[PDB]
């Protein structure tokens, strides 16, 4: 239906010109971005001590509010956007690709294949990021468990010290991930590059009209 | 999947995979070098094998003399090699007895070439694995150089290397070899340098390398091997040249 | 699995059966049915003929080998026309050779020894064309079926083709009154056995029956779609 | 519930669980990635009309060659592998010569296509010689020529089967267009109706439109030889649509 | 899965290997031709000197025969076994015939051989394409191309080879009778269209043109530099 | 029976109608109004402070219930936007399934590559089936989990993790929803895509009868 | 993978399999050593025998292919002895056409050639064996060896078979090229000896001699007295 | 767009340095390192039961604050920045690699499969590593709810005995991390420098040219 | 850099003499000591009934916290003398393990057999490693779950079932003892029969260098 074309025409050509200023202007600045961020101080700091936060749990032979560990929570704020920044453009790009994919037919296949591969790396990644998702939420149900339990029981040491290594850790997997952040940024830039002549065109452009 | 056995399937990019797959092997092969100079050809080439039980009977491992006005140096399968070379050796034979001129050189390269290409098209045969450069005197061109590949495609080059660190070695060439002014003296030398840079070794042992130089003399073209001696003297005197360089420096 | 063993006709399966062969012999159902029947005196095979759109004409299920020995196809066309071939020279050859009409039982040897090559050898398919074949020789009226398998079977009456089955049930059941027929009583019979194939919307019509007849007196002749006329008027309606 | 597993379909010389004979029909598909071609058989004589599918203004039209002619009498219009085509077109010129040359006669339209399918049927690798392709042929061909018999039609297709067809349409709409054909089709209709019943049915089925350089048409009325209308009588016809 | 052999046809009936071959001709350099009033003009791009290599070696446009000539784009070895072949049968059928071949006769010699190798499993097809341009006996001028497959087509002005697309375009639009009115014009456009692909200037074309009875003649690189800077001053 | 058959083949044509209609009207309008609700700035806020909603328990200080502690008024109203969206895709998506697998011919041992087309864009559709459903469970898990959040903050007024996780669970359901909105317009469009291009080979697989070889 | 099946299939690495694990057969091979002294080349190979049973006097590893030449293997024994035959059938050839007899280089062109022709098709196995051609032609004695590949190397020493590796070591050792026969005979039984793994009898061993006079076989009684130094 | 190619360029030029010296240095120095700590005599202790902490909690006929196994706690600070260390430096590798992976194309494919094998083995030892990270961070919760079980239950004996058996089951686990990083580290070295010449140049040397 | 493999090879070498040590010494010794184990008597106990444990939790009757409940003293110095060695088995087939992944060389396209016969050896490292890694890992449930059913049969005195489990899950655990040793005796000496047979390509899988065919 004509109407209908112009609607279905205007998604085809948003998604066309969105992936190329993603891989062609966002991405390089993105890594940019973020490689910074990996220098800048605070996600290096060679004591773990510096980390740790006060507990007010009094020690036995009442509790007052405890608090979170704010350095890891101010990390967590400049983490948190990049996350779901990456698994949007991981989406744009998976919907390019798919849009991309020819009418399926029995020969030519490679550059489909091409274009498959590239999908089974972008899915891979897609699948870390939702772990990444994840894991930023069990970080504050978990501590926020432990805390919990050092409260209820001052008695057990091991509590008090299960709520400094898990900020410890948290510190330790925000740090990866930012650099996992970039790195996936970076190898989507490479694989959507070396093979773009593919993924534009899998089955090629040839009219020998032996037919 | 697989679009790479059988040397009949071209894959989808049409690519014939097993001649790409045969050009590899003489990467894996001695070195070999041909110069051409205005007064003569060279062809000098590294005999990877140095066992010391080995006895050079041959009047060479690597450099076979075609015919009276050619010669050619081999590299990659061996077994391959001693095929072609029968081949060509006839060929040649055959345009004597045709047309009782010694056979001008780009058509003996090019119906070996010929043969090279047949065994890529048919079915059953594998394609040959050697490449073999070809120096020698026609009347109708003088002295030239031409390199074979296992895809029957032939070139006529003044100056290349076919085999381990022939990219180092035509890297060299390019910049070294100057065009139009190279006399056989001169190229030997320039073999030695190259010869040098792309074998391991750090010292040429002088029977590590065999030298051959076609030059026409009183109207009949001599193919002669440089003997060890004649080849000890080069070797020293590029020692010594660049001994004196870094002295300087 | 057993997807193995049936890739070849050279290869037999683990309890004695070449696949190939039987998936050939499949082939002959794909095609439209043909019935034969004979009489002391006179061989008879008629058939269904299929076509390909009203505008195409229908396709010859009925050839003549010889004067005496004529066959119809059901299965693929091209194995027939190939198999006719080497039967029409090898009965033209015998009456340059011997001057007598080949006997038909002789023939159809003939067309077994070919057929088998074929099965045992790597390389041709299995031909898949079933052929009845029907003459008089001085031994009498003959009537012949050839699977593609190689093996021939000398019958009083048959059918091969889709929805044979329909067709042997009737002539099992007729069978004895055929050898006295006369030759309008034995192509009657034949047409309604062949009709109990035919899908019940559909009729024998002049455009879909071929019949052949040879006998003491006649040569092999193919009566076509005008030449039908005589003996389908007086067959009655479907039961 | 998919099953999609095959495994026949590859090598001909195979035969399927059900006798099908996969690679056959495979080919018999090629012959709708051609053009379509159409022939109507009618007293007055027949006529063949095909689609050039010219891909560039470049290339010249008179190259692209869908109808020709095996002799006077019989013209052929082909549909699917061009290649294939020239050596079965080869084969019915000069069966027809050899037959003037033994019998001093001209080949009625049912032997030469006879001839041309005998050697299609070749590709089972029915014979031991080496220069019979493997493949079956990819082409259909529509024969028409006026015999003893008057002006007949016949299909042939990569099986090798040949039909005499009132009108048949091969190609990639032939399904649609034999469906056309079928409701135009009367007996009766002189050529110069067929011709014209023949162009509509292409200006539909052909993606561009119609125009003397995109079709190719052809007669073989009794009296004359085949013919090839040319440029102008093209337009001729093309306008009256 | 129906792409390994040559024989089997895929469902849909497409045969893939010989698709594959044409995709070959496609990564080889780039040839034109234009058929002109009254010279044929066929031209090809040239890879690089590599400053090592003597260029005598390496010709793309070879002449069958006097009257015809052939430009290539493909496995260049290949080329090599078909041009030998055509001038083989060239000289055969004027032994047999007397007469000298017509551009059409090599044209559906070349395509027969290439469709003999199609045709048979146990052999490869030639991977190549290529522009076979002549003057007939009536002088008409003609150009025809053929492919792996062995489609013979006649084209008043084609390209093959690398970036043939986008030449093609660019001849499609430019070509006029007005460009083939002068002998020059017509070798101006061929230079014009291959400038289009050719990723460097004149140094990386090679061009030959053959008039009504004159021999094929390889313009020779100094009267390339001439047409290149009257092309590039007009521009 | 011939009406047993006349009967499925009422339905099979109603579907064939539908999906026609659908692929032709419904799919392309919801793209564009999918669009429109990424556009729109309640999807698009800038910062998540403004997200934040007020959690009144009061902090444990030295010298009752909390009061009712309502969910973020933001995301439920953006959840009941959403909530209509998820269900009209499922269903649209699984009319197309019943149409593919209606489609589906009689099994052969050959010429089963029309039947493969069906195959992988069957695959597709389930693909999206198990995504799609999956946003319906996430709602649910969001009102049980903000919920469980709140009940523990209000038990242990002292631990301030389990306030901070109210706050984080609202900021995901945003993103997670912003997410999802734009999945479903893609999902419209790609099934659009594949139903388009591959619409010959879908409608009728194993084609015309093969001309008599037999 | 697929390249290791196929002998006309080049891997990826261009390495042909096939005549790779062709070259194994020989390693697998019973140990044979071959030293080409000044005045003669000895050639001597172990025929350890499964049992008392086996008559020595059957078979023989060393095998005269003309007067002046003789060979020995290391690899599949049947394969030798197609070998030999075509070999002791190409010198008569060239004893007819040229009326001289063959030159050593000569023929081990011409059996490397047979071998190399069996490697191009894929019907045919390349060939198990590498044998160890022992010649004196034109007074000069000759020593070279043709590997299943289609390859001939001239060694003044080699050994071929199992712990080839270690035995060519023990040779560049122990070899002088000044050598004489009589002490290289020596030599030779003591590589052999380096990998017997069992006492070494007259029986076990065969040795070869080839001199102005042309190659001969020590009977085993020759062979026992040089056993006893 | 190359605008910012010169950040991409940076980024793929200090991977791969980053990735030498790691290679070249780091991973020899940390071998050295870590056979030092198994050396070390807190790795190796012939008696747990010397490892074992005595439990304050009351015996049956208001427990103290109950302590930690200080030698475990100990073992575990020395242990827990070598494993992130790793984790950190494994991510580095993969990164590398697939930087170095080419445009996907029909042939030549040995090289990226060598490519793909050797970051199979890279992946399998960061699931290890991750494994690693998990046993330390459980470790502290199990014990914890050890310790309050008995204290909560001080007439089951069990739960006593809980507390020293999973106090002496982590000395073991760490010291076999140590010596698994220790292990995970040659290997790494071993797999990259055997294959080396694949994994930087995968496709290999530009060929003649058939066309 | 030549200096960073100096080092790792002196890794090599250490581990290879380590490897062969423990082939040829501690593998055999430790298969001796494990079955004196098995033969021992303590493992060999006729009537596990003798293995029951007092349990002294006050038997309700119509008419305090139960004294301290002590585990089976039997079957701790047994878990004693096990846990010892379930450790030094497993770290004796990590130093195997990376013994054999070192050996493992360059990935090269043909004589990928003795490739193969380290995989297969590797394959059963692996599978070893699971069984054992289990074995570690059961001694620390029997501790958790007696004493969970000690303090469910306190808890509810009435139930019996409560008090059954506790007597069921020490017998349980003896005869698992029995079968970890028996196991443990099998492992090594399966690994000493694989390697041993297996040694000469797992330590040289290529093959010493062949003849050239360039």
């Amino acid at each position: 239906q004509p109407e209908a074309q112009a609607k279905v025409d205007v998604f085809r050509e948003d998604l066309c010109t969105k992936t190329e200023n993603l891989l062609g202007s966002y991405f390089p600045k993105k890594i940019s971005e973020l490689d910074a961020f990996l220098k800048e101080p605070a996600l290096n700091e060679a004591n773990l001590s510096n980390l740790k936060a006060p507990l007010d749990i009094p020690v036995p032979d009442p509790c007052g509010p405890v608090n979170c560990n704010e350095k890891i929570v101010v990390l967590l704020q400049r983490l948190k956007p990049e996350i779901k920044d990456v698994i949007e453009q991981l989406n744009l790009v998976t919907t390019w690709l798919q849009l991309q994919i020819p009418r399926i037919e029995d020969g030519n296949n490679f550059g489909v294949a091409v274009q498959e591969k590239v999908f089974e790396l972008m899915t891979s990644l897609h699948t870390k990021l939702e772990g990444f998702h994840t894991q930023i939420s069990k970080y504050f149900s978990e501590r926020g468990d432990a805390v919990t339990k050092a409260a209820k029981q001052p008695h057990v040491g091991d509590y008090r010290q299960l709520v400094h290594e898990l900020d410890e850790a948290e510190y330790r997997d925000i740090r990866l991930m930012v650099m996992e952040i970039r790195n996936a940024y970076a190898v989507l830039y490479d694989i959507i590059l070396k093979n773009f002549e593919k993924l534009k065109k899998p089955r090629g452009e040839t009219k020998g009209m032996i037919y | 999947r697989r679009y790479d056995s059988r040397t009949t399937i071209f894959s989808p990019e049409g690519r014939l995979y097993q001649v790409e797959y045969a050009m590899e092997a003489i990467g894996h092969a001695g070195t070999c070098l041909g110069i051409l100079a205005n007064d003569g050809v060279l062809l000098a080439a590294e005999r990877r094998n140095i066992h010391k039980l080995l006895d050079e009977v041959f009047f060479s491992e690597k450099i076979y003399k075609l015919n009276e006005d050619m010669a050619c140096s081999v590299a990659g399968i061996t077994s391959d090699a001693n095929v072609l070379t029968n081949e060509l050796r006839l060929i040649a034979q055959r345009y004597l007895l045709q047309y009782q001129e010694p056979i001008p050189c780009e058509q003996l390269v090019t119906a070996l070439c010929d043969i090279k290409q047949a065994y890529t098209q048919f079915g059953g045969k594998r394609p040959f694995g050697v490449s073999l450069l070809y120096i020698g005197w026609d009347k109708h061109y003088g002295f030239q150089l031409y390199q074979s590949d296992p895809s029957g495609n032939y070139g006529g080059w003044k100056a290349t290397c076919i085999g381990n660190n022939s990219a180092a070695a035509v890297s060299m060439l390019k910049q070294d070899y100057k065009e139009g002014e190279m006399t056989l003296k001169s190229a030997l030398a320039l073999a030695i340098k190259v010869l040098n840079k792309t074998m391991d070794v750090s010292k040429l042992s002088a029977e590590k390398v065999e030298i051959a130089t076609l030059t026409r003399e009183n109207g009949k073209t001599v193919i002669r091997v440089l003997k060890q001696k004649e080849v000890e003297q080069l070797i020293k005197k590029h020692e010594e040249e660049e001994a004196k360089a870094e002295r300087e420096k | 699995f057993r997807n193995q063993y049936d890739n070849d006709v050279t290869v037999w399966s683990p309890q004695g059966r070449i696949h190939q062969i039987e998936y050939a012999m499949e082939a002959v159902k794909q095609g439209s049915a043909t019935v034969g029947l004979k009489s002391k005196t006179h061989a008879v095979l008629v058939a269904l003929k299929r076509a390909q759109s009203e505008l195409a004409a229908h396709q010859k299920k009925i050839l003549h080998v010889d004067n005496h020995i004529g066959i119809s196809i059901a299965g693929l066309t091209a194995d027939a026309r190939l198999l006719c071939n080497f039967m029409r020279q090898e009965c033209l050859d015998s009456r340059f050779v011997f001057d007598r009409p080949l006997p038909v039982s002789r023939l159809v040897s003939l067309i077994g020894s070919k057929t088998q090559i074929p099965t045992q050898r790597y390389g041709r398919r299995p031909y898949g064309v079933g052929l009845l074949i029907a003459g008089y020789d001085d031994m009498g009226p003959h009537i012949f079926q050839t699977c593609p398998s190689a093996n021939y079977f000398d019958c009083r009456a048959m059918s091969i083709g889709a929805r044979s089955q329909s067709a042997r049930t009737y002539l099992e059941r007729h069978m004895s009154e055929f050898m006295e027929c006369n030759l309008n009583e034995l192509v009657k019979h034949g047409l309604r056995a062949l009709r109990e194939t035919l899908p019940a919307e559909q009729d024998l019509t002049t455009k879909n029956v071929s019949i052949g007849i040879v006998g003491k007196d006649l040569e092999f002749t193919i009566y076509d779609d005008d030449d039908v006329s005589p003996f389908l008027e007086g067959l009655e309606e479907r039961p | 519930m998919f099953l999609t597993r095959s495994e026949y379909d590859r090598g001909v010389n195979t035969f399927s669980p059900e006798g099908r004979l996969f690679q056959v029909e495979y080919a018999i598909e090629a012959i709708k990635l051609g053009s379509t071609a159409i022939g109507i058989q009618t007293s007055e004589g027949v006529c063949l009309a095909v689609e050039k599918r010219i891909t560039s203004p470049l290339m010249e039209p008179s190259s692209i060659e869908k109808i020709v002619e095996i002799d006077a009498h019989i013209g052929c219009a082909m549909s699917g592998l061009i290649a294939d085509a020239k050596t079965l077109i080869d084969k019915a010129r000069v069966e027809t010569q050899n037959h003037w040359f033994t019998y001093n006669e001209t080949m009625t339209v049912e032997s030469v296509t006879q001839a041309v399918s005998n050697l299609a049927l070749q590709f089972g690798e029915e014979d031991a010689d080496p220069g019979a392709m493997s493949r079956p042929f990819g082409v259909a061909l529509l024969f028409g020529g006026v015999d003893e018999k008057g002006p007949q039609l016949f299909h042939m297709d990569p099986s090798g089967t040949f039909v005499q067809c009132d009108a048949r349409a091969i190609g990639s709409a032939s399904e649609g267009a034999q469906s056309s054909l079928q409701e135009v089709y009367h007996k009766s209709m002189t050529l110069k109706e067929a011709i014209k019943s023949s162009l509509i049915i292409l200006k539909q089925v052909m993606e561009e439109k119609l125009n003397a350089t995109n079709i190719e048409l052809a007669t073989v009325q009794p009296g004359q030889n085949f013919h090839m209308f040319t440029k102008e009588e093209l337009e001729e016809v093309i306008k009256d649509i | 899965s129906y792409d390994r052999a040559i024989t089997v046809f895929s469902p849909d009936g497409h045969l893939f290997q010989v698709e594959y071959a044409q995709e070959a001709v496609k990564k080889g350099s780039t040839a034109v031709g234009v058929r002109g009033r009254d010279i044929v003009v066929l031209g090809v791009e040239k890879k690089s000197v590599a400053k090592l290599q003597d260029e005598r070696t390496v010709r793309k446009i070879c002449a069958l025969d006097d009257n015809v000539c052939m430009a290539f784009a493909g496995l260049t070895a290949d080329a090599r076994i078909v041009i030998n072949r055509a001038r083989v049968e060239c000289q055969s059928h004027r032994l047999t015939v007397e007469d000298p071949v017509t551009v059409e006769y090599i044209t559906r010699y070349i395509a027969s051989l290439k469709q003999r190798y199609t045709q048979s499993n146990g052999r490869r097809p030639f991977g190549i394409s290529a522009l076979i341009v002549g003057f007939d006996f009536d002088g008409t001028p003609r150009l025809y191309q053929t492919d792996p497959s062995g489609t013979y087509h006649a084209w008043k002005a084609n390209a093959i080879g690398r970036g043939a697309k986008s030449v093609r375009e660019f001849l499609e639009k430019n070509y006029t009778d007005e460009a083939i009115e002068t002998d020059d014009l017509t070798i101006k456009l061929v230079i014009k269209a291959l400038l289009e692909v050719v990723q460097s200037g004149g140094k990386n074309i090679e061009l030959a043109v053959m008039r009504r009875d004159q021999s094929l003649k390889i313009l020779n690189p100094e009267e390339i530099e001439k047409y290149v800077a009257e092309i590039e001053k007009e521009k | 029976s011939g009406e047993a058959r006349k009967q499925v083949e009422v339905f099979r044509q109603n579907l064939f109608q539908e999906a026609e209609e659908f692929l032709y009207r419904f799919l392309p309008q919801k793209i564009i109004y999918l669009n429109q609700l990424l556009q729109e700035d309640s999807l698009n806020v800038a910062d998540l402070t403004s997200l934040r909603a007020p959690l009144d328990i009061p902090i444990p200080d030295p010298p009752h219930k909390c009061g009712f502690l309502p969910g973020n008024e933001k995301v439920l109203s953006l959840l009941a936007l959403v909530k209509p969206e998820v269900w009209t895709l499922k269903e649209k998506c699984i009319l197309v399934i019943t149409w593919i697998q209606h489609l589906i011919p009689k099994i052969e041992d050959g010429n089963d590559f029309g039947v493969a087309i069906q195959e992988k864009v069957l695959e597709r559709v389930n693909a999206v089936k198990t995504k799609v459903e999956a946003f319906q469970t996430t709602i649910s898990k969001y009102f049980s989990e903000r919920g469980d959040a709140v009940a523990k903050a209000s038990k242990e007024t002292h631990v301030m993790d389990y306030r901070a996780l109210v706050h984080e669970r609202d900021e995901a359901a945003y993103g997670e929803l912003r997410a999802m909105v734009l999945d479903l317009r893609a999902f419209y469009a790609e099934l659009y895509h594949i139903i388009s291009s591959n619409l010959e080979k879908i409608v009728n697989p194993k084609g015309e009868e093969k001309p008599s070889m037999y | 993978r697929g390249y290791s099946f196929s002998l006309t299939t080049f891997s990826p690495s261009g390495k042909l399999v096939q005549i790779e694990y062709a070259l194994a057969a020989v390693a697998g091979g019973a140990p044979s050593v071959g030293i080409k002294a000044a005045n003669g080349v000895v050639l001597a190979t172990e025929k350890k025998q499964k049992s008392i049973l086996y008559d020595e006097r059957s078979v023989h590893k060393v095998e005269p292919i003309t007067k002046h030449i003789g060979l020995v293997y290391s690899g599949m024994g049947p394969d030798y002895r197609v070998l030999v035959h075509r070999a002791r059938k190409l010198a008569q050839q060239y004893y007819l056409v040229y009326q001289e007899p063959i030159p050593t280089a000569q023929l081990v062109q011409r059996v490397a050639s047979v071998m190399q022709e069996y490697t191009q098709s894929g019907g045919v196995r390349p060939f198990g064996v590498s044998l160890l051609i022992c010649g004196w032609n034109e007074g000069r004695p000759y020593l070279f060896q043709s590997d299943p590949s289609g390859a001939y190397f001239a060694w003044k020493a080699t050994a071929m078979g199992k712990n080839y590796v270690n035995g060519k070591t023990f040779l560049e050792k122990r070899y002088n090229e000044d050598l004489e026969l009589e002490d290289a005979i020596h030599t030779a039984i003591l590589t052999l000896k380096e990998s017997f793994e069992g006492q070494m009898t007259e029986d076990n061993i065969e040795v070869g001699i080839c001199n102005e006079a042309g190659f001969r076989r020590l009977t085993p009684t020759e062979v026992k007295d040089y056993l006893a130094a």
